[PDB]
């Protein structure tokens, strides 16, 4: 292989001389410890690389080798229900071997060579294999994993193993022209996984938030963006999507946020319910984690993981939804990485092919067909964090261009403790029409009805907060007081919702519809009385509406016999009046 | 010649250029093969040539490349695309080349994508009127045949949408201008730069749906495809058009759906040359870049085809002062601006009249052409819905109860204009509908103020009521 | 009212404003001097140092 | 400045588990120590209040407090332009519990209050209004904490 020695040593960048022949973006050992790099710019003799680990205590002169290949994750069995670090490292091993601090140059095998797989041939020799055919399976917390081609692999079969136990590095089947295909497979992370075709989403993400599945929905496959500043609620959202969502496998990715949010997930996780399998729910859960205080160029390659894990679940057929912590971290690393080539920066000093990665990286989310003849999806979430909550910086802007839904969080809402806080004015969503065939046969005929009365209700509220503060709510006439007062209750017990009570924290797409009609029922009897003269304060001294903001603490069982006899409550309230 | 050169000795590699020694014998702007050591080869283009070294500039990634085995060799010393009629109905990448699985095009001849500047004598006036079956277009910012109107749209506006309907539902009226002869279907040119998949698919079946495939030529640069191939895509997608439109007689529409793309494609290569910044980082000659696109659409003299540009792009920040839509209305002849303020009341084509504007309606408007009272009608509603939206700011911090009877008329004829002439939907109004609603919404205001239109046409189109149109 | 509501909402919303356009400003005339430093210290390396 | 965006303020937020937020309002008029409720959040407090450590009615208490200060500010602030014709009765109670909130249980001054004490201060504040708008809070709570005096008198 190339090898080469150390001749500048400045920060995260490391310049060898005598690296003649190496090739852009390979994997390199850096210094006698053996530390991981990626060269970034070739001049002449000398090669630039970008280190992964800390450079402290390195000395000029000390041996580079190039591996020859870029940088590559193992995908196979044994990634469920584990905890990598940003360069697909296993965190349990590293606490094993360096105790409770992270070190440097410490190499760890990404899947498990020890433990044994039960295995279930599929193919028979003389058979004709492609890229993406299964030819196995192996069990596992309730999957059924199947054993894939490579996508760059072609010919017939010589031999299959029989069914018994095997490691992932066993052969188990043999091509006719020498090639032995194991268990598991290397693919480039910066290389998007091939497939057949692309299909327009038409089936909703159930994220298990009112305001989220209600006012503004994400398909199957979409991609969607939440920004805000800090405290607003991004974190406790990507939470409650991992925990309640229907998807099959759930991706999440920490760049560069808290060490206690991921353990946080680290220690809940294993004593919760999976929604749709009943077993354990960190069985269905892989954790990409780096933290603040780990290496800046590590934050780069964790996306890249993260996406190529989503993707090769995606193509055994599988639903996967992956998680973003924030991308603005992933943007002050590329910054970083940039100020030290002494690039010319872009406004606010990012590099100019910012908005390419951004492009690059949401564009792989999609519902496909598989090179093997499955459907799977993968729908993108991924959390912004503009510095003083000004909406205009670069990455916004940027990310806004791609993506097709927009939740807009509001730091005015989170500091009077209203939460999901979304700002309902400023958000938007381009999935809202495609979903109508299926919400009108599985939630009801009128559901698109109900929705576009709630939003006319609160613009009509919207618009009329401007007169109530600039004349006083004294001046309104009856009519707009009840507009007011029905905005009210709907902000109250319609859009807000708690993350951390018992019953509230999921909520099915048939409460909300009941909730829905509930509060249109009581808005039209309430129009109906005032044509008849009853008064608004006899109107908003009913106790009828404390039963309807009470109705989201009821648990999913009981809400149908609360809903039936509120509804002629209701009715029999406005009923014995006038 | 038959054979080539191969120039080994590159010296250096980083980002999108890179570097070759020995190569005093290639041409400034020559296309040039990059040929990998596992046999892969890559394109490339020179942007800069010496007798110490040159300077090549790369479409695709640079991923793999070494100083040891990659080797350059030149293509051509003029950058060229073979052109025929039978590329109707195709589809090709950003770089020309077949994607749809059909054998190549045999050209009948070969064209500089640079193209050539068109003698003013050689142009003439844009005279045709285009029925685009939108009243805020055909009224009051009139296209024509031969116009470049740009679309100034948001990141949630659907202005693609609005761009298919445009070409969907444009035609000419040869019996109003007195031509009587049947028009053609126009022919559309489409080309994308950085789209995703989620426009791409709705583009695609709408354009299957109304059979305008078998008329189209489509160029394709997704969001996944390399940046630096956005520089050609506009100038090949331009040189078939003209080609068309100036050898074959065709009527030639072309849309192009985000020049924000290439602004920031021509800013990574601005950026890694170290040229002198605009006002936000923007090379300093994107001008003279923006301008070799755009000007290559109008009519020419002594002959009957014709070129119609639409452009697409997206102010950031809803910011009009942003470089790129601040360089586009210094070019073309006109811009089209979208509202997210309609938008978010259901307003649908949310297209703001006010910031709208047509430079090229004067040509095609008035007696023999469409109608005597066009212009008047369009300048009195502008001043009437200028004034409704100022006395809009006043009720804003008076009250509206103070007013008086003129101010609550504006009021209510802003309202009404809003909720009648703007939102039509889906359907597909004629001139004369147009028309008759703009006389219907005038006749809400007292007759002696419409002090922009004679005498003569008030007293033969005043009085019409609205709800002999709307129920 | 008119005074109470001049007073205490109009004035901050445009000092607010001010103090922002102010802020940008200052960064991008900062910006454009570190730029031409690195233009200056590009014109004095080829000058002078190279054979 | 008052500038909660400036990059220091704002990059120890992203990184810090929640804030404490000293209001130059409250200093103005002789509250010490300054503390502003409302702009103030603590991430990781609902792990270390419940039973087994300090009292079982923390979370109650601590969310109905809130819920009053707010409203007794809403109402505060509601008067400052247009004027107090609009006030009842209830309006009045919870204005009347806000100020006498913000002359005990804030203006603490140099003490150093247990927080059993200091619970018994809110629930002494707390009977300042009926059982019926005590909303967040259990009434098993209320069935064996309400009732006590203005201490601090
Ligand atoms: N849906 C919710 N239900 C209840 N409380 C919530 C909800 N969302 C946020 N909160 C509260 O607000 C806090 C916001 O913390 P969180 O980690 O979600 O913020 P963030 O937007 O990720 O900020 P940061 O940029 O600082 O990481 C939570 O710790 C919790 O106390
Ligand atoms: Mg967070």
């Amino acid at each position: 292989m190339i090898q080469g020695v150390i001749q500048k040593i400045a920060g995260p960048a490391v310049i060898a001389k005598g690296m003649l022949g190496a090739r852009m973006y390979d994997i390199c050992k850096v210094g006698e410890e053996g530390l991981v790099g990626e060269i970034i710019r070739l001049d002449g003799d000398t090669a630039f690389v970008q280190v992964y680990e800390d450079t402290s205590g390195l000395k000029v002169g000390e041996p580079v080798v190039s591996t020859g290949l870029p940088l590559a994750v193992e995908l196979g069995p044994g990634m469920l229900n584990g905890i990598y670090d940003g360069i697909q490292r296993p965190l349990e091993r590293i606490r094993e071997k360096t105790g409770i601090y992270i070190t440097r140059g410490v190499v760890v095998h990404a899947l498990d060579r020890e433990k044994k797989w039960a295995w279930t041939p599929m193919v028979k020799p003389g058979d004709e294999v492609r890229g993406g055919m299964v030819l196995g399976t192996v069990p596992e917390f309730g999957f059924t994993h199947k054993i894939l081609v490579p996508p760059d692999v072609r010919g017939r079969v010589k031999e299959v193993k029989p069914a018994g136990e095997y490691t992932v590095e066993e052969p188990v089947v043999v091509l006719e022209d020498g090639t032995e295909l194991k268990m598991y497979h290397t693919w480039p992370v910066r290389r998007a996984r091939p497939v057949q075709r692309k299909l327009d989403p038409n089936t909703p993400f159930l994220t298990g938030m009112r305001i989220l599945d209600v006012l503004f929905p994400v398909a199957m496959g979409g991609t969607a963006a939440i920004p805000g500043p800090f405290g607003s609620g991004k974190t406790v959202t990507q939470q409650s999507l991992a925990k309640w969502s229907n998807a099959d496998v759930v991706v999440y990715v920490g760049c560069g946020e808290r060490g206690n949010e991921m353990t946080d997930v680290l220690v809940e996780f294993p004593e919760l319910t999976d929604p749709k399998t009943g077993g354990p729910l960190m069985h269905r859960t892989v954790l990409i984690a780096n933290t603040s205080n780990m290496p800046v160029a590590a934050r780069e390659a964790s996306i890249y993981v993260g996406v190529t894990i989503a993707e090769y679940f995606r193509d055994q057929g599988f639903s996967v939804a992956l998680m973003a912590d924030s991308t603005s971290r992933w943007a002050e690393a590329l910054r970083e990485i940039s100020s030290r080539l002494e690039e010319m920066p872009a406004e606010e000093g990012y590099p100019p092919y910012l908005a390419a990665r951004l492009a690059a990286f949401y564009e792989r989310a999609g519902k496909v067909i598989t090179l093997g003849g499955e459907e799977g999806a993968v729908t993108i979430v991924g959390a912004v964090s503009p510095p003083g909550g000004d909406m205009s910086e670069p990455v916004t802007q940027s990310t806004l261009r791609i993506v097709g839904a927009f939740w807009r969080l509001d730091a005015s809402l989170a500091f009077r403790r209203h939460f999901p806080a979304i700002n309902w004015n400023g958000s938007y969503s381009l999935f809202t029409s495609a979903l109508d065939p299926w919400y009108r046969e599985n939630v009801a005929e009128d559901y698109p009805e109900l929705r576009d009365a709630i939003s006319e209700l609160l613009q009509r509220e919207a618009g009329l907060q401007e007169i109530v503060q600039l004349v006083g709510p004294d001046a309104l006439q009856d009519a707009e007081r009840l507009v007011i007062e029905v905005g009210r209750i709907i902000r109250e017990d319609f859009l807000q919702q708690n993350a951390y009570h018992e019953v509230d924290a999921y909520c099915s797409m048939k409460k909300a519809y009941g909730i829905m009609k509930m509060i249109l029922a009581f808005y039209k009897e309430a129009e109906a009385a005032i044509k008849r003269g009853v008064s608004i304060d006899e109107i908003l001294q009913l106790p009828v509406l404390e039963r309807i903001g009470r109705a989201r603490y009821v648990s999913e069982e009981e809400f149908p016999a609360y809903f039936e006899e509120a509804m002629k409550e209701i009715q029999g309230a406005f009923k014995a009046l006038a | 010649d038959l054979l080539k050169k191969e120039y080994t000795g590159i010296t250096y590699i980083s980002g999108p250029l890179l570097f070759v020694e020995n190569a005093k014998d290639l041409a400034y702007g020559a296309i040039v093969d990059i040929k990998d050591g596992t046999g892969r080869v890559r394109g490339g283009q020179v942007i800069e040539v010496s007798e110490e070294y040159a300077v090549i500039q790369v479409f695709e990634e640079t991923t793999g490349l070494d100083l040891a085995t990659t080797s350059v060799s030149l293509v051509e010393d003029v950058a060229r695309l073979g052109v025929s009629k039978e590329m109707l109905g195709r589809r090709f990448n950003g770089i020309g080349k077949p994607i749809d699985g059909l054998p190549p095009i045999t050209p009948e001849k070969r064209l500089p994508i640079t193209g050539l500047p068109l003698n003013p004598v050689a142009r003439r006036k844009p005279e045709q009127f285009i029925q685009t079956g939108i009243s805020t277009i055909d009224v009051m910012n009139t296209l024509v045949r031969g116009q470049k109107l740009p679309i100034f749209s948001g990141s949630g506006l659907p202005a693609n949408e609005i761009a298919a309907q445009i070409a969907r539902q444009a035609t000419v009226r040869p019996d109003l201008s007195g031509e009587g002869e049947k028009e053609e279907p126009f022919a559309v040119v489409f080309a994308a730069m950085g789209i995703t998949q989620r426009e791409l698919s709705y583009f695609i079946q709408e354009f299957e749906r109304t059979g305008a495939l078998s008329r189209s030529v489509l160029f394709l640069n997704k969001a996944d495809d390399p940046t630096i191939e956005r520089i050609l895509t506009p100038r090949m997608a331009l040189t078939v058009a003209e080609y068309l439109a100036f050898e074959h007689d065709y009527h030639v529409l072309v849309i192009l759906t985000d020049m924000t793309n290439y602004c920031e494609a021509l800013r990574e290569i601005g950026a890694a040359r170290e040229e002198i910044p605009g006002r936000r980082g923007y090379p300093g000659y994107m001008y003279t870049d923006l301008a070799t696109i755009y000007e290559r659409a109008g009519v020419v003299e002594g002959k009957k085809g014709s070129v119609t540009q639409i452009p697409i792009l997206s102010m950031p920040d809803d910011d009009r002062t942003h470089p790129i839509p601040d360089l586009t209305g210094y070019i073309t002849e006109g811009q089209i601006q979208l509202s997210r303020e309609l938008h978010r009341k259901g307003i649908y084509p949310p297209i703001d009249p006010l910031p709208s504007l047509s430079r090229l309606m004067n040509n095609g408007v008035g007696k023999g052409k469409t109608r005597e009272d066009h212009k008047q009608v369009s300048d009195q509603l502008y001043s009437a819905y200028a004034n409704g939206v100022d006395i809009r700011k006043l009720v804003a911090i008076i009250g509206e109860d103070a007013l008086t009877e003129n101010d609550r008329r504006y009021l209510q004829f802003a309202d009404a204009f809003e909720r009648f002439f703007i939102n039509q939907g889906q359907q597909n109004r004629s001139i004369e509908e147009s028309l008759q609603i703009a006389w219907a919404l005038l006749s809400m205001l007292p007759q002696g103020e419409l002090k922009r239109i004679s005498k003569d046409h008030i007293g033969k189109y005043y009085g019409q009521k609205l709800e002999e149109i709307w129920g | 009212r008119r005074v109470n509501a001049l007073e205490q909402v109009v004035i901050p919303g445009i000092r607010a404003q001010i103090r922002f356009i102010q802020q940008v400003l200052e960064q991008r005339e900062r910006e454009d001097t570190f730029r031409l430093k690195r233009i200056k210290g590009k014109i004095e390396a080829r000058e002078a140092e190279e054979e």
